[PDB]
RNA sequence: AAGACCAGGCU
């Protein structure tokens, strides 16, 4: 009926007026390209050959437009159509028509999309206004869209079969609007939380930390290469920190050339203790763990997510606020290029030796787990002989569960702390967690020490069978093993029951991820 | 003759039943192919097992808003002959009635 | 289908060693001894003969669809 | 229970349950009940003994099989609600033997704890060393891994068939892959994978690939498309006929080339066919003629592999045509290991630009180390170490889930005997400058799968094309 | 469908100059060399040879994009010496070293073969 | 009489016998045959 | 034609009563890989509607141990509602209680 | 037209409007010989 | 201010393999030499393929792909041949291509292995290297394979079929005295076959004044070219590339002057 | 043509 035509989604109003299918749009898979600027996007030639932009003939561009019309639709750069003052459309793709190829002021030539064009670029879940930013076209071989990796976190995109949409504005006025309003460098700082949206991510952040440590000394040729990869470099080689034994530069000394203008900032590294600020060595930190940038120069400190990441008062945020959008773009690009090219020398990796701990640490972890299990047995025995007193406002079951959860959480935390203390300075898990690039202290704890308790619906594993969890256990067994506490680590491997309990634990997360989206989207639409 | 019944491949009434590797290769049939599907209009169709609640057994559940505090039911079937899927309920009215 | 001509990693020819490898394994060499006898030192060429599956024998059972 | 075990008048499919507290005894002969076999335990001892194993090891030419094992009262089928009354032992050698006792009334024992996994989850090496979401991701992605699906694929006329050039059985295998026939029809290639940050093109989930390896047939494949076409008679004088149209005789006419058709209006196999090429020239006499000829999918750029002419149910002429195209892996194509680590190809470097060991080995695939710490797929690393051990030893490694006879220390000790660093690390040289890399990179062979999703099947562009009839808006799809 | 042909790694077309020389205005006595259709094989060689010249103040190279086949070399020399002269001298020295290496390798092969 | 920690061979032998007799699709074939 | 239609289209019931007929049964067999074919031939479907936001029927229940694969389910709106069979699991075919 | 048979591999001489049954054996499946015209492949 | 004076020692020289040491030269020199070993050495490989009849179970471009990977004895005439893009003729001739012909039919019952021995060339110098035999395809009774093939001249940049080499081992500073790599635990690392230190010590003492100075090589040939002539061809090609830059750069200087 | 069902992918 007509009611059904107009009523629901894909009905006339919502499906054809509020949103509709559009022309001059392209979609394909996205792949990384660290050699592009933060406002550039790599576009395949086939898409750029199909997509066109109408351009008005003027005495300035008439020669170039005539050359494009002579190239035509066969050769890559030419025109597809010529539009007369009367609106008649001339097609160049089938036949040469040499009498019709004449141009005069007022005609419109629909040329193929070239380097420098402005395009809106979009990823579909479209949650905030940084999900659609204007990019600058660079044409590359193969068939994937290419973008800088700092731009990935605004779009929430990762390079695993992800496709993104490309919209090409077709008029000069709308091109001017996108250029002046929605360009990527103009969207660095979000009005949502007055923080930068783009940051240094992945290889580059870990390489930033390892490069900005004190021990990095750079030889002459390495310095010249790193300076060769600077775009804003003035061309003057700085005097090395060390002169006579051999000329040696430092990572901070080259990072100071990356830092734009005269920026003043003070941050603290992740591994900063609170003892240094109290006693002596306040301004000469022994671990190198306070950050001081004066007059656009890094004097001391190790950079990390707290300095180059997306947080209030970060170095990038201060750079934007002091220097503006144009200089912050070059700041992101220079950091990316020069530090990737330095990481080509040192390299980074992860392996089994990064996840294997000491034999003494293993014994300590096992002793802690045995003590915790004995304590839970003692608590169970106290409840069994009715000696356990119920906590105010709580049932006997509630206080019993609270005590057992307290014991197990304390055990898991202590084992994780021991595992983290056992890590060496060369460990790649630590090198990734400390810099904040990826992973965390709980991930290290679960890899090395103990996977921990498994929970379903915020509770310990229930009794799906009559008075037991699995047919392998005895009825009425409230011990840690029966109720889903995973004693082993991922490196050691899980027993069959712990594996099933971990599968039960992950199923809850998968279900929550699958379910929450509809409600969240419905709330978002109603708010808008 | 009352009709034609599609045959599951490699079943007791399929023409591939009990054939050896040489026979299957002569017939252009892969021995590793398990069968267990149908061929309808040239396409291969696989029946998916459909989960369902058990029958003839008494169950007791508790609905939240329902007039009943407890609802016992028995979805009953006559040995999967003449099947009506008849369900009786035997419910306890909630004491909370004012 | 059939043994690749070149090892993918380094480029050594392993296309002429499948029959000899099969013969040695039939002649009671173990896989490790046979690979050493054939002269495949580094793990990239060894995996070629060790993990190969010869489906061309299965494909040759079917009668050709022409004369 | 005695009668059920003797198969006398109670079939082994019948389940019997005694609920002691409620005083009920339930017997089900009903269909649809799910059940699994278990070993019977009497007292503290299995009923399975060494003579049964001897006879089953001599199973060939002895007509002694699993049915004879069932008939002896050694194994029993148990369904879900009978398990409620069952005391199960995970393994005999561990839980039957005397300790400071948890239990002594064990009534059954599992055959092997790895039998709780499905078909797709049984191909994962070391699944107990991974996170459960990653195991689920691998179980879902294994159905999309390309390979040889059926041996007689050259006979089958199927739409969207993918076949791989050089499938390889995994160097690190599960004991249950033999029963899934994974050796006979593998779905991937063993590849030398180095976990390192090389040039930033493998960041996020991307992969760097070796172009020299790709040129040698690495992960090369074939795609087959099938086309159905039907002669029919619908009107009184209106009919469809296979014939080669003349240039302006029919009403419908496109600028596409009709020159490739034969006398009967069918392209012969072996003819290269590109976009807009007419594979089947079918004309419908217009009550002069209307062109209902079929074209290729745009840019498919394939070659006619097989042409077949038959008669359908009704008896009209019926024709099938199969077109093939080879697709060499490109930047946009999707690759995945057996652990949930999926990724596209960020860039391809030739052999000269790839990092190399002292022996000249260059990795085929380079993956970012940042995929590991958060996703917690340690089974990937353990597989990579075990495959490196196996390729040197000449054996195929055993990665069955819950076996205590394999651990990381033992694998490292075995690897240390072949002249390699015991944790799998290795000194790499920069491909561009030849200098050593300061860090030592974890390298080794890992089983990788090529997925159905390719960029050539996903890339799409639009500018003033077809218009929807009712809304006058651009088409969908 | 967008794959470039196999030869853009190694082959010029109409209009491409193998070498293009542009002066650098940021610093005096600095020049920028653009080599078309070359890769690290030649850039690393030239940079390493140039770094031995005591009159060269700066020497570096890069590939602007791996998907493109192009080398950029920057050379800065001291005031009384031209970076063009530095480049020619480096090339000549490399050729002279390679010829001697070839001759000695041939002599070694002949000594190895007849014992 | 008892299998004395030869268990890894024994359990996979019986699993091999099971899968040699039944296979993977018996639930399809048995249901249709019945 | 009744058997042919209900096996071809997948709608399970009378074609004139297709609104009341259950759908989703008898999909086209997956031939992408041998493992895909086996998993499709060994698969279970919960009749509970896919739209339901109630999490309870989707969770991995304890009683699935050894019967249903804990790892293998589709991702999306059908999480936990499409389940694959364990390797040694066997579904009873039924018998008469005479 | 020359048509190879699907069960017995004999070629048939045949023309338009002839119903497909093989002359030797009565089978209903035919294959069209690969054409004579040449196609060039690169060995890349 | 000047060129190196390098020296060569050769330790092992066989028909498969060449172990040689280059002393007193730059690291970039050595890396470019080992890189030219792979990608800039010219060789002969099959590039154009036309198939007349193929009733085997492998498809046309599958067989064509295998044919291109078959090594051809390139020892002599690769200096004599032109590149096809440089040849003066419009179509295939002996100065720029080599013709190969294959004609196999399986009449007998037992399976026939079509090998590289069945490839027949128009000229005697450029047989396939294996003349055990490289297996191209297996034929059942009644199956046939006839084709023509032309071989051209190219190098490793174009395609990996033109790679003359079966892996190049390259190594310098076997005892980690320059500390270009940093071992977190030096005692866990096996010693190189070129190590010059005792069983008891793990690493050589740090040398602050040192620079990389001996390059150890091991060039393993795939059979097309002898490993002795692979190095000579690579050196000549690198020298020719440098001379071509000197020549074209002299013209660009004259254009500015 | 259009409609229907189903399966899969990225969040
Ligand atoms: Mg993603
Ligand atoms: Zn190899
Ligand atoms: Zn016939
Ligand atoms: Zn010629």
């Amino acid at each position: 009926s007509l009611k059904q035509r107009l009523k629901g989604k894909e009905g006339r109003v919502r499906g054809n007026l509020m949103g509709k299918r559009v022309d001059f749009s392209a979609r394909t898979v996205i792949t990384p390209d660290p050699n592009l600027s933060i406002d550039q996007v790599g576009v395949p030639r086939s898409i750029a050959a199909n997509m066109t932009f109408a351009e008005i003939v003027t005495p300035f561009n008439i020669d170039r437009l005539q050359e494009l019309v002579r190239r035509g639709n066969s050769q890559y750069p030419g025109a597809k159509y010529i539009i007369r003052d009367n609106g008649d459309r001339i097609d160049l793709r089938f036949h040469p028509k040499p009498s019709d190829l004449h141009l005069q002021t007022g005609y419109k030539v629909e040329r193929h999309m070239c380097d420098g064009d402005i395009v809106i670029f979009n990823r579909q879940p479209t949650l905030h206004k940084m999900s659609m930013m204007g990019h600058r076209v660079r044409i590359l071989p193969w068939s994937t869209f290419r973008l800088n990796l700092s731009v990935t976190t605004p779009y929430n995109a990762d390079f695993d079969g992800d496709e993104m949409n490309l919209h090409l504005p077709q008029s000069l006025e709308t091109r001017a609007e996108i250029q002046e309003l929605a360009m990527v460098p103009r969207m660095i700082v979000t009005p949502q939380s007055n923080r930068p949206v783009m940051g240094i991510v992945q290889d580059t952040l870990t390489a930033v930390r390892k490069f900005t440590k004190r021990d990095v000394f750079l030889e002459r040729g390495e310095v010249m290469n790193l300076l060769m990869f600077l775009s804003t470099w003035d061309g003057k080689v700085p005097q090395p920190a060390i002169l006579k034994p051999r000329p040696l530069w430092t990572g901070k000394q080259i990072f100071s050339l990356i830092i734009p203008g005269h920026i003043n900032c003070i941050r603290t590294h992740s591994t900063h203790p609170d003892d240094e600020d109290s006693g002596p060595y306040k301004h000469i930190s022994p671990g190198d763990t306070k950050v001081v940038v004066e007059n656009g120069e890094l004097i001391m400190g190790i950079l990390c997510k707290k300095s180059l990441g997306t947080s209030a008062g970060s170095l990038v945020h201060i750079s934007y606020l002091e220097m503006g959008h144009d200089i912050t773009r070059l700041f992101y690009s220079n950091i990316q290029t020069v530090i990737n090219n330095w990481l080509l020398i040192e390299g980074h990796t992860i392996g089994i030796g990064d996840s294997i701990a000491d034999s003494k640490t293993y014994q300590d972890i096992q002793n802690t787990i045995k003590k915790a299990k004995q304590d839970v047995i003692e608590v169970i025995e106290k409840a069994h002989n009715n000696e356990l007193e119920p906590t105010p406002g709580n049932t006997l079951r509630q206080t019993f569960e609270n005590q057992v959860n307290r014991i197990l959480n304390d055990a898991r935390d202590k084992t994780g702390s021991s595992a983290q203390k056992s890590l060496s300075e060369y460990n790649n898990f630590k090198s990734m967690v400390v810099s904040g690039a990826k992973g965390s202290k709980i991930n290290i704890s679960q890899v090395i020490a103990v996977v921990g308790q498994q929970n379903v619906e915020g509770k310990r594993i229930p009794f799906g069978f009559k008075h037991r969890t699995l047919p392998h256990f005895i009825k009425d067994d409230y011990g840690p093993e029966s109720r889903g506490f995973v004693e082993n680590s991922y490196l050691a491997g899980l027993t069959p029951t712990e594996f099933f309990f971990h599968a039960m634990g992950g199923r809850e997360g998968l279900i929550d991820t699958a379910v929450k989206t509809a409600e969240t989207g419905y709330i978002q639409r109603r708010l808008i | 003759f009352i009709g034609k019944i599609p045959i599951m491949l490699r079943s007791t009434y399929c023409l591939l039943n009990g054939l050896t590797d040489r026979d299957l290769c002569e017939l252009n049939e892969c021995p590793l192919d398990p069968g267990g599907y149908f061929i309808i209009n040239g396409s291969e169709k696989v029946l998916i097992a459909q989960e369902k609640m058990a029958t003839n057994t008494v169950y007791v559940f508790a609905k939240k808003d329902s007039k009943y505090a407890y609802t016992g039911e028995c979805r009953s079937c006559l040995e999967n002959s003449s099947r009506p899927t008849s369900t009786i309920w035997v419910s306890m009215l909630a004491r909370g009635g004012q | 289908m059939i043994i690749p001509v070149r090892c993918f990693t380094c480029g050594k020819i392993v296309g002429n060693k499948w029959e000899a490898y099969l013969g040695l394994l039939q002649a009671e060499y173990t896989e490790g001894d046979a690979l050493d006898a054939l002269g495949l030192k580094r793990y990239c060429c060894r995996r070629m003969l060790l993990a190969h599956v010869d489906l061309i024998e299965k494909l040759l059972n079917y009668a050709p669809l022409e004369k | 229970r005695k009668l059920r075990r003797q198969m006398d008048i109670i079939v082994s499919e019948v389940s019997m349950i005694r609920d002691i507290r409620e005083r009920e005894i339930r017997i089900y002969t009903d269909a649809g009940r799910i059940c699994r076999p278990l070993l019977i335990v009497e007292k503290q001892k299995l009923l399975l003994k060494k003579r049964h194993i001897d006879q089953l090891k001599e199973r060939e030419y002895n007509n002694y099989s699993w049915q004879d094992l069932v008939a002896s009262g050694v194994v029993e089928y148990i369904d879900t609600l009978e398990e409620e009354t069952v005391m199960l032992a995970m393994t005999p050698d561990d839980l039957q033997e005397k300790e400071v006792a948890y239990c002594s009334t064990y009534t059954h024992c599992e055959i092997h704890p790895s039998m709780i996994l499905g078909v797709c989850a049984s191909i994962i090496p070391f699944p107990d060393h991974n996170q459960s979401p990653r195991n689920t991701y691998q179980s879902a992605m294994g159905k999309q891994a390309m390979g040889v699906y059926i041996t007689n694929f050259h006979v089958r006329m199927d739409t969207l068939a993918h076949v791989l050039y050089y499938p390889q059985k995994p160097l690190v295998t599960t004991r249950s892959m033999e029963y899934l026939r994974f050796r006979e029809l593998p779905a991937g290639i063993n590849s030398i994978v180095a976990i390192a940050s090389y040039t930033g093109y493998n960041q996020e989930d991307s992969v760097i690939m070796n172009r020299s390896a790709v040129d040698r047939g690495f992960f090369r494949s074939v795609f087959y498309r099938s086309y159905k076409e039907q002669e029919s008679k619908k009107g009184f004088d209106q009919e469809e006929v296979f014939e080669k149209p003349t240039r302006e005789t029919c009403q419908g006419m496109r600028h596409a080339i009709y020159d490739k058709l034969d006398d009967d209006g069918l392209i012969a196999p072996g003819v290269r066919v590109s976009g807009d090429d007419v594979i089947i020239g079918k004309t419908v006499t217009l009550p002069t003629k209307r062109d209902c000829s079929t074209f290729l999918r745009t840019s498919e750029t394939g070659i006619v592999d097989q042409v077949m002419v038959t008669l359908n149910q009704e008896g009209y002429k019926f024709c099938k045509i199969r077109v093939r195209s080879v697709r060499i892996p490109q930047i946009g194509d999707k690759f995945a290991s057996r652990h949930g680590q999926k990724g596209t190809c960020g860039i391809q470097y030739r052999q000269e630009d790839m990092p190399f060991t002292c022996e000249g080995i260059t990795p085929d695939i380079i993956i970012n180390p940042h995929a590991i710490p958060s996703r917690m797929t340690i089974g990937h690393l353990i597989e990579c170490l075990q495959g490196k051990v196996s390729a040197n030893k000449g054996e195929i490694g055993d990665a069955t889930p819950f076996n205590d006879a394999v651990n990381v220390q033992k694998i490292s000790n075995l690897l240390s005997d072949y002249g390699y660093h015991l944790r799998g690390n290795e000194v790499l040289y920069n491909g561009f400058t030849g200098r050593k890399i300061t860090s030592q990179i974890f390298i080794g062979p890992t089983y990788y799968q090529r997925l159905k999703h390719m960029v050539d099947d996903k890339i799409h562009s639009r500018a003033r094309g077809p218009i929807q009839i009712l809304n006058r808006q651009p088409m969908e799809g | 469908m967008n794959a470039p042909p196999a030869f853009e790694s190694f082959l010029l077309f109409e209009g491409e100059k193998k070498i293009t020389i542009n002066k650098d205005t940021k610093v005096p006595n600095a020049c920028l060399f653009t080599i078309n259709k070359e890769d690290h094989t030649l850039g690393n060689i030239i940079k390493s040879q140039l770094l031995k010249d005591p009159q060269v103040l700066f020497a570096g190279y890069k590939v602007p994009h791996p998907l493109e086949h192009k080398i950029i070399i920057r050379v800065q020399t001291t005031p009384d010496y031209s970076p063009q002269e530095a480049f020619t001298n480096a090339i000549t020295d490399l050729i002279s070293e390679l010829s001697l290496l070839e001759e000695r390798f041939r002599v070694a092969i002949k000594d190895k073969q007849e014992g | 009489e008892i299998t004395p920690d030869l268990w890894q061979e024994a359990c996979w032998i019986v699993i091999s016998s099971y899968f040699d007799e039944k296979g993977l699709v018996r639930q399809q074939l048995d249901s249709f045959d019945e | 034609d009744g058997l042919k239609y209900s096996l071809a289209t997948g709608n399970w019931g009378d074609q004139k009563k297709a609104h009341q007929a259950r759908a989703g049964v008898s999909q086209v067999l997956n031939r992408l890989t041998f493992a895909s074919t086996l998993s499709h031939l060994r698969r279970l479907n919960s009749p509970i509607g896919r739209d339901g936001k109630l999490a309870k029927p989707r969770q991995l229940h304890n009683t699935l141990w050894g019967m249903v694969c804990p790892a293998e389910t589709p991702e999306g709106h059908a999480v936990g509602l499409v389940k694959n069979l364990a390797l040694m699991a066997y579904i009873s075919v039924g018998s008469q209680p005479s | 037209m020359i048509y190879i048979c699907g069960e017995c591999h004999t070629e048939n001489e045949i023309k338009s409007r002839d119903p497909i049954r093989c002359r030797e054996c009565g089978y209903r499946i035919m294959y069209k010989k690969r054409t004579k015209r040449l196609v060039v492949f690169d060995a890349r | 201010p000047y060129a190196n004076q390098p020296t060569v020692r050769i330790t092992e020289l066989t028909d498969e393999n060449v172990k040689f040491i280059i002393e007193n030269t730059d690291l970039a020199v050595a890396n470019s030499i080992r890189r030219v070993f792979i990608a800039e050495v010219p060789i002969i490989a099959i590039d154009w393929v036309q198939i007349d009849a193929n009733s085997s179970v492998l498809h046309d471009e599958f067989i064509a792909h295998r044919l291109g990977l078959i090594p051809l004895i390139s020892d002599d005439i690769v200096d004599k041949l032109q590149y096809s893009r440089d040849c003066t003729c419009e179509e295939f001739c002996p100065e720029c291509s080599v013709e190969f012909t294959l004609d196999v039919r399986c009449n007998e019952d037992q399976t026939r292995h079509v090998t590289s021995r069945d490839l027949i060339s128009n000229s005697p110098r450029v047989i396939p290297v294996t003349s055990d035999d490289i297996l191209i395809v297996k034929l059942r009774k009644g199956q046939e394979l006839r084709l023509r093939a032309y071989a051209k001249k190219g190098f490793g940049k174009e395609h990996a079929k033109w790679n003359p080499t079966a892996g190049v081992a390259f190594e310098y500073d076997p005892d980690n005295a320059l500390r270009h790599t940093v071992y977190p635990k030096p005692e866990e690392w096996p010693k190189s076959e070129y190590s010059e230190l005792d069983e008891d010590e793990s690493q050589a003492p740090y040398d602050p004044n040192g620079k990389p100075e001996r390059f150890y090589y091991n060039v393993e040939s795939c059979g097309s070219l002898r490993p002795e002539t692979i190095v000579l061809s690579a050196l000549s090609g690198l020298k020719k590339k440098l001379s071509d830059l000197q020549t074209q750069l002299s013209h660009e200087i004259q254009s500015d002057v």
